[PDB]
């Protein structure tokens, strides 16, 4: 499965993932940390 | 391996008439491997010996004493009177260090044939091997081989095909009709269109289970239906 | 030629007939890459083993809690010790995640480096950390007894033990998580419960298993 | 081709080689000619074969236990309707069986699944199944060149057609009754949706007043 | 009784028409089509289809025309039920 | 004969390979990216099938697994709606009391405070009102219970992935020949006949015995939990006897062309249902029957491989 992982490394499958991994995880901080407003922790 | 089991069947390459009982059934193709068929052989021997002494032992069994019946003769309370309510945790140990030893005994003559033949306390007596499964020797004392072995051979591997079928008929009927072998052909003549296994296949006459002596053994039948 | 998991199909060209346990199970093909493989070997041996102490807990203490010994089910153990034993759970994970570290990283970098770890840079100790072959460590510390050395045959006998009794006990961690959600109680309580009425005691008779009734 | 249906298109392929090849391919299934898939000739003569095979052995036992049962050689509980058996609950279940449906189902599917799946590995590849270890049984799975006839030492337990000509006119036996099976339990469904009845309840029914009990009759 | 109705008589002579004018060359079959003027004329077949009969009546040929006749009896049938003339 | 099954045999490599060569289809963007108009025409000439090859064979080919393809997705889409019904749904309480519950088929995570979306549309939930129409289209089907569209979403589901196999069956192990796709007279006559024809049949059918009753029982102010389930009145004919006499008589009056009797559910009356404001039903199953029959013999109008018929 060179291959597969090869087109798992393309730039709209990788693009993919890292912003959903992003974007999880500003949901996820913002689920648990909500209304930032300001940096006061 | 002459007169083979069906008129147009052809046997299989490995069943050339060696054994006897040779008629070249082998429909699953069991023994193409000949240590699968060694093995097989020897089973067919014990299955064979044990239930020709099982057939042996319900009929003189209901004959002596018809009063007991052999489905629960195995049961403590129906024990003869030196062995009733006897403890069947004894028993059962008795009966299995005593048959572990003889059964690894035959065991290794399977594995390595011809290597325990020897007496293992009083190492000045053997016992022969002219084939694997007939010791001979103390296990042949009458001396009824040194003649014709292959026919008697065949004889007693005809007899114990016969007797493994007659005893699991025993088992059934006495599942089927609650009644041993012999009071199952005599309710067959008293009535023999009414009694027969029409009207009594369906029902098992076993119960759910068997308290002996503490335990609860599961008594299962060999089919469904009733009870 | 050689027993394949689908009796007719051949084997894939990367699952050989060397590691143990082949029977040529790759529909995915996920170990198509030798280092994969090797990465994947290395996982599965570690998944069996973790599963096969698992199994071994769970049903040893599954029968402590059946004959009348006090134990708790395994989804209770963790809570009942913590509570019996005025243990703190974020110490004990966090003391739990440093040795297993030590040791995880140990074998990681003896993965990435077979040479490593027999440098005596731990305490001294050089080939006790070696590591014999891949997912088999090996040496007087992981294997005290010899076991690996000595007689080959049946140490390859050994590795195909232990990969099959780690997929059986895989598969029986996997049971003790479903039956645990349908049936909620024990894995020995689920057996001696068919072992009561084989029939109408089983999978389909949970309503869990089988919606369809 | 005989066979009335039968075309000059259809015949170019039947050359009347196969069991059953009465010319009949009106839709032209058969043709080897840029067909493959399932509609390649040698899985659609395999299909019919098992089919046949399942179908009459379905034909006989939707009928036996009414049958049995009209003769009093079975009780009167297991005297059913072949559709009220379990196999379609709504339509009515046996509550007698050793387990609920589903648990003999799931014995079902592993035993199916094995036997089944054996099957396809030698129709996928022929000289399999004689191979792998299956507790000695691998001496009687190693078929033949053809998928819909092993006949080995289970499959042909009797040795029945052991000249070619006698296997050809077998072969021809075990299609015409299967396809006439295949159409009994197509009209066993039917009957059931139409009359509501078994197929023996049917055929006595129809026995009696025949003019007044047949499709037409039973529309209403 | 159904069997002797008028619904019963009319889709019997519909069918029994248009099959009669298949076979005797008065609609087109499997064998004579139509030109764009209503001549018939031989087709091709597109297969080829084997029949004993004298004029090459296929079963193919019944079929249509029995669908062609059921057609024509069921718009009788239904439109003297209709118009009240049945 | 002319018209008939024609397939190439595993025509075309199921491989990753050409995953990971982007531009495999062109022989223009084979070459690789040196400037982003590369990977703005990979997207552009993605389907422009006609441009990749200049024979209709493959062409076609790659056509019909692209509509297995659009297909499959528009099943997913479908089970999606159909399981959003189910799961995430107000549809059993919409049923109650549909002139004041707001039909709405998706709830909104609470996470940056769009939880405000999650709106008071009745029935005792918070999501957002719909305005596809599928509640109505649900009811109109006669469904009454969110289990029926959970399963009609798992079908979805089996139905996408059915479709997903057939796009690759018929392009990388049996794909037709291009005689086969130019078989517009026997596609034609398949598709007026078998997709329109005994499709329009097929939903008669279900409006005969499904919709209809259920619809008739709802509309008598029936809870939807009293309600026979379909396979009710499917199997039991005094039911709908009960719901619509005509049953009592069966299918004799269809083959006794005795049409008539069946006026109580094949009807003509126009307008709206005064209680629903949609159509009658029973106006809509005479419909779908009569455009089922009109369809299916409009679908044996040409020819294929008996002389009958005509050659366009
Ligand atoms: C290690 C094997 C093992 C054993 C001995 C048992 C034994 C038992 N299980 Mg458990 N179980 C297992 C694995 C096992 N299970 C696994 C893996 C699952 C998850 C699917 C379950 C889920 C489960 C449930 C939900 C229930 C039981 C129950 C039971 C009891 C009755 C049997 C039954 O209901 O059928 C269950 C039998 C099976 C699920 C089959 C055994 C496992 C198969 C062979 C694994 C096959 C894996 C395959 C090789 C590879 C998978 C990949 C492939 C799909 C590509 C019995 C004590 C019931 C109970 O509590 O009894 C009262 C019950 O309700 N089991
Ligand atoms: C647009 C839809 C479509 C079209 C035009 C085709 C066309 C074709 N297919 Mg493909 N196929 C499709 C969808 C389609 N398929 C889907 C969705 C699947 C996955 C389930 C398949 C799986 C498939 C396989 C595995 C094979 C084909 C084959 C064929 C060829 C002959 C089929 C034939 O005449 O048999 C006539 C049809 C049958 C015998 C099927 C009867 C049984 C089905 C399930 C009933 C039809 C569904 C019905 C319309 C709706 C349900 C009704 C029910 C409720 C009563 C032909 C090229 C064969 C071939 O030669 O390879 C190319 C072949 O082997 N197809
Ligand atoms: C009337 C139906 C019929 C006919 C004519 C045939 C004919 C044939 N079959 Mg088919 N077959 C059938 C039904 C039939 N079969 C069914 C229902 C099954 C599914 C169970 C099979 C499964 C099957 C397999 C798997 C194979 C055959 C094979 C054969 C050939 C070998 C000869 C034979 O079967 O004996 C001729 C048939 C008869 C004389 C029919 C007698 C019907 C009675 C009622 C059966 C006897 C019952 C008896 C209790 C059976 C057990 C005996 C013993 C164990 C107690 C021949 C072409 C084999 C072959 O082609 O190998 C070359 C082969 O491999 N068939
Ligand atoms: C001699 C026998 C006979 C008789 C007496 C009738 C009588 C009737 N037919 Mg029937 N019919 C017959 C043969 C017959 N038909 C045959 C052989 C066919 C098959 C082609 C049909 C097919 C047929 C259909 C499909 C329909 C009728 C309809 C009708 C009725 C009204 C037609 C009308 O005025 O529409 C007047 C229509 C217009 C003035 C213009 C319509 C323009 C359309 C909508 C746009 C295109 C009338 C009772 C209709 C019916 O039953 O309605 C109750 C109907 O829909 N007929
Ligand atoms: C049955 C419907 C159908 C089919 C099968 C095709 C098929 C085709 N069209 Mg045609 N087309 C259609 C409908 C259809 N089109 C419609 C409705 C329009 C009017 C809008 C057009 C207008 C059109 C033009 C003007 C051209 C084509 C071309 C093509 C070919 C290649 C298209 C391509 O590679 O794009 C691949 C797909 C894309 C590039 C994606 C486009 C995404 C759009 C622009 C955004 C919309 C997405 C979404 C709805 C908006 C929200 C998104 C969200 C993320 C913000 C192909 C033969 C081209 C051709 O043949 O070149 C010679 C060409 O020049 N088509
Ligand atoms: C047209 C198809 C379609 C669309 C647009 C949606 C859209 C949505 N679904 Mg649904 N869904 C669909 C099909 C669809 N679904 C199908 C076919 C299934 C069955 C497999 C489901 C099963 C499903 C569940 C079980 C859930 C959703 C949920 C959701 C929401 C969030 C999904 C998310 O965060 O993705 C995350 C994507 C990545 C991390 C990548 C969103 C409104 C969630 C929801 O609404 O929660 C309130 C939720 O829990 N969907
Ligand atoms: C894992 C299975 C598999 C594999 C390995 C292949 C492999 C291949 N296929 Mg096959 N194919 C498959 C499944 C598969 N296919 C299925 C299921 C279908 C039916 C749709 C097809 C239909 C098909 C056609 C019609 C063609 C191929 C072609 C190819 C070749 C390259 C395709 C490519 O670049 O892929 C990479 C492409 C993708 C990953 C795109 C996938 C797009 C999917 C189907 C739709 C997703 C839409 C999505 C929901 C939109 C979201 C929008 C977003 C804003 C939210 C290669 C030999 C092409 C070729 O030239 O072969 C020689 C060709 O013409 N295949
Ligand atoms: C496709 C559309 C469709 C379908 C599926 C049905 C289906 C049904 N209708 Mg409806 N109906 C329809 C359209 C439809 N109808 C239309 C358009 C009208 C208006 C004219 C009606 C008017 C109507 C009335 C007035 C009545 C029905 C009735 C019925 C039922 C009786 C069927 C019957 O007697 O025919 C006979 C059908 C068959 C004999 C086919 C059965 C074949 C089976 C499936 C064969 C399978 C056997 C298999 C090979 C072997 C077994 C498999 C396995 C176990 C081994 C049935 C549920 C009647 C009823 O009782 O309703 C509740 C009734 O009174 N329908
Ligand atoms: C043998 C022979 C004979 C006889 C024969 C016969 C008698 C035949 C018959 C035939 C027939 C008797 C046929 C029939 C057919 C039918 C059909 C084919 C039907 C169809 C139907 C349909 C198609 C329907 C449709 C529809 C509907 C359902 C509804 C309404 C609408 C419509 C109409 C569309 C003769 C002469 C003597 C001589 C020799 C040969
Ligand atoms: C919604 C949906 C779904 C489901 C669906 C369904 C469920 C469907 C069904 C369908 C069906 C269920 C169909 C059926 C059909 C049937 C038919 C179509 C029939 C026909 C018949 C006929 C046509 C007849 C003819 C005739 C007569 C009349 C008499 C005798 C003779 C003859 C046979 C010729 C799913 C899941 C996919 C998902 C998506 C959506
Ligand atoms: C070819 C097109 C049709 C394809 C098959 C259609 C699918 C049918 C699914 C099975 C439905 C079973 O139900 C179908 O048969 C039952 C048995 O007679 C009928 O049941 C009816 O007849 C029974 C026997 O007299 C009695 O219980 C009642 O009179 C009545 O319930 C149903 O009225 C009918 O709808």
């Amino acid at each position: 499965m060179k291959d597969f992982t090869t087109y798992l490394s393309t730039a709209p499958v990788i693009a993919t993932i890292w912003f959903t991994f992003t974007a999880g995880l500003l949901i996820e901080i913002n689920r648990y940390f909500p209304d930032p407003l300001v940096f006061s922790f | 391996d002459r007169k083979l089991w069906a008129p147009g069947v052809v046997a299989p390459e490995y069943l050339k008439g060696d054994l006897a009982g040779d008629y070249g059934w082998d429909p699953l193709g069991l023994g193409a491997d000949p240590t699968a068929l060694k093995w097989y052989r020897q089973s067919e021997l014990q299955h064979a010996r044990w239930a020709m002494l099982g057939v042996a032992g319900v009929l003189v069994q209901e004959i002596v004493k018809p009063d007991v019946y052999f489905y629960e003769a195995g049961l403590p309370q129906n024990l003869p009177e030196p062995f009733t309510n006897i403890n069947m945790g004894g028993l059962l140990a008795w009966e299995f260090i005593l048959m572990h030893w003889v059964e690894v005994r035959r065991w290794q003559d399977y594995k390595n044939f011809g290597s325990v033949n020897e007496d293992p306390i009083f190492k000045g007596n053997k016992v022969p091997n002219p084939e694997m499964g007939y010791p001979g020797g103390i296990f042949d004392p009458f001396g009824f081989s040194k003649g014709n072995l292959k026919e008697l051979q065949t004889k007693e591997i005809k007899n114990g095909r016969l007797a493994m079928i007659a005893y699991m008929a025993f088992i059934l009927q006495a599942q089927a009709t609650g009644k041993g072998p012999l009071a199952a052909l005599s309710a067959h003549l008293s009535n023999p269109f009414g009694n027969n296994i029409l009207k009594n296949i369906g029902t098992c006459t076993v119960p759910h289970s068997v308290d002996v002596q503490g335990l609860t053994i599961p008594l299962t039948c060999l089919w469904p239906g009733s009870q | 030629v050689r027993p394949v998991w689908f009796p007719g199909n051949p084997p894939p060209a990367h699952l050989d007939g060397s590691l143990a346990g082949d029977y040529g199970f790759d529909p995915l093909f996920l170990g198509q890459e030798p280092q994969t493989l090797k990465w994947y070997v290395q996982a599965e041996l570690v998944h069996g083993r973790f599963a096969m102490l698992g199994a071994a807990g769970i049903i040893l203490t599954s029968i402590g809690a059946k004959v009348g010994l006090g134990f708790p089910e395994w989804y209770d153990a963790g809570k009942v010790v913590v509570e019996k034993n005025n243990i703190d759970f974020p110490t004990l994970m966090v003391i739990q995640f440093y040795l297993m570290g030590w040791a995880e990283t140990k074998r990681w970098y003896d993965f990435k480096n077979p040479g490593s770890q027999a440098d005596g840079s731990f305490l001294g100790f050089t080939e006790e950390f070696k590591g014999l072959e891949n997912g088999y460590p090996g040496g007087r510390f992981f294997d005290p007894m010899g076991l690996s050395r000595g007689d080959a045959a049946k140490y390859q006998e050994y590795k195909q033990k232990e990969v099959k009794n780690g997929r059986l006990a895989m598969i029986a961690c996997l049971g003790f998580a479903a039956q645990y959600a349908a049936t909620g109680k024990g894995p020995l309580d689920n057996l001696a419960d068919h072992l009561a009425d084989p029939n109408h005691v089983n999978f389909a008779t949970n309503g869990v298993s089988i919606p369809i009734a | 081709q005989l066979y009335v249906g039968a075309s000059q298109s259809s015949l170019a392929y039947l050359d009347g080689s196969l069991p059953g090849d009465f010319g009949f391919d009106p839709l032209g299934l058969l043709d080897p000619v840029n067909s493959g898939g399932f509609i390649e000739p040698k899985w659609l003569q395999y299909s019919e074969v098992i089919h046949a095979r399942w179908a009459m052995l379905g034909a006989a036992g939707c009928i036996a236990p009414e049958v049995l049962g009209a003769a009093g050689l079975i009780p009167d509980a297991t005297n059913i309707k072949w559709f009220e058996s379990g196999v379609i609950p709504p339509a009515g279940s046996y509550n007698g069986y050793w387990a609920d449906p589903y648990t003999i189902f799931f014995v079902e599917i592993v035993a199916m699944q094995f036997a089944e799946l054996r099957r396809l590995q030698d129709f996928r590849y022929p000289g399999s199944m004689g191979q792998q270890y299956f507790l000695g049984l691998e001496a009687i799975f190693k078929g033949s060149g053809d998928a819909a006839y092993p006949g080995g030492p289970f499959f042909n337990l009797f040795n029945l057609g052991k000249t070619e000509a006698a296997m050809k006119e077998l072969k021809l036996k075990e299609i015409k009754n299967g396809r006439l099976a295949m159409l009994a339990m197509l009209g066993y469904g039917a009957q059931a949706v139409m009359t509501g009845k078994g197929p023996f309840q049917n055929l006595v029914e129809h026995l009696a007043d025949p003019v007044n009990n047949n499709i037409l009759t039973n529309f209403a | 009784g159904f069997i002797g109705s008028s619904t019963n008589l009319i889709m019997v002579a519909s069918t029994t028409a248009t099959l009669a004018a298949a076979r005797f060359g008065l609609a087109p079959t499997v064998k004579k089509n139509t030109t764009a003027g209503l001549k018939l004329v031989d087709s091709k077949n597109s297969a080829g289809v084997i029949s004993n009969d004298p004029a090459g009546f296929t079963i193919v040929d019944v079929l249509a025309m029995g669908a062609a006749g059921h057609g024509l009896g069921v718009g009788i049938v239904l439109g003297l039920k209709g118009i009240g003339a049945l | 004969k002319k018209v008939k099954i024609a397939v190439d045999r595993n025509p075309v490599e199921t491989s990753f390979e050409k995953w990971a060569k982007p531009g495999h289809f062109s022989r223009t963007l084979s070459k690789g990216p040196n400037t982003t108009t590369w990977i703005w025409n990979l997207h552009a000439d993605a389907h422009d099938f006609d441009s990749h090859t200049s024979d209709l064979e493959e062409i076609s080919r790659k056509v019909f697994s692209a509509h297995f393809g659009q297909l499959g997705i528009i099943f997913i889409w479908l089970s999606g709606m159909y399981f959003h019904g189910a799961r995430f749904s107000n549809y059993e309480a919409w049923l109650s009391d549909p002139t004041h519950i707001k039909p709405s088929a998706q709830v909104v995570w609470p996470i940056v405070g769009q939880e405000i979306l999650n709106g008071d549309v009745g029935g005792g939930f918070q999501g957002i009102q719909i305005t596809s129409g599928f509640f109505q289209l649900w009811r109109a089907s006669g469904i009454t219970s969110e289990l029926q569209l959970y399963t009609t979403a798992i079908g979805g589901l089996v139905m996408a992935a059915a479709m997903f196999f057939a796009g690759w069956f018929h392009y990388h192990k049996a794909a037709p020949k291009l005689e086969w796709f130019q078989n517009v007279e026997s596609m034609l006559n398949h598709h007026l006949g078998g997709l329109l024809g005994l499709g329009s049949l097929a939903w008669a059918g279900h409006q005969i015995h499904v919709s209809l009753p259920v619809n008739k029982l709802l509309d008598a102010g029936v809870d939807p939990k009293e309600i026979p389930l379909p396979h009710d009145l499917l199997l039991n004919r005094a039911i709908m006897a009960d719901l619509y006499p005509s049953f009592a008589k069966g299918i004799a009056p269809f083959f006794t062309l005795n049409w008539s009797e069946y006026s109580d559910f094949l009807t003509f009356k126009g307008g709206l249902n005064p209680v629903t404001g949609g159509l009658w039903l029973s106006d809509t199953a005479h419909h779908h029957v009569a455009i089922a029959v009109l369809f299916l013999v409009a679908g044996h109008m040409y020819r294929t491989n008996w002389g009958i018929g005509h050659s366009m």
